[PDB]
């Protein structure tokens, strides 16, 4: 029998002595934005080294 | 009463029509002396799923409100 399928949200609950504290962040690497990269480059007048 | 009528009753529709003329509580009582004629039939033993079916029928759809069941 095809049932429907209804899903409340239940808003999934704890108590105080229940909550974990933290877990510390420890560092991994060293969160970096840029990196060096190897391109070809051109003199002036246009050409190629 | 068309229903009623058609089944094959004849003097009890009158004793339910002639009431209407007036619709006093003081002929009622024959109308409850009537709902208690009724049962005193019989039961119906059917089959256990004939009976069930009576309930087993569903219709269960993606129409209904989200806002009331969600209330509910």
């Amino acid at each position: 029998k095809t049932i429907p399928t209804f899903e409340p949200k239940e808003s999934i609950l704890k108590k105080l002595e229940d909550i974990k504290p933290e877990q510390v962040k420890k560092q991994t690497k060293l969160f970096r934005i840029f990196e060096p990269r190897q391109l070809p480059v051109y003199r002036a007048n246009g050409e190629k080294e | 009463l068309d229903n009623m009528r058609k089944a094959g009753l004849t003097d009890i529709p009158k004793m339910i029509q002639d009431w209407l003329v007036d619709c006093s509580i003081e002929k009622f009582p024959l109308m409850a002396k009537i709902y208690s004629w009724s049962f005193h039939v019989g039961f119906r033993k059917q089959k256990m799923l004939d009976a069930a079916l009576d309930q087993l029928k569903t219709e269960y759809t993606e129409d209904v409100d989200d806002e009331m069941y969600r209330e509910y």
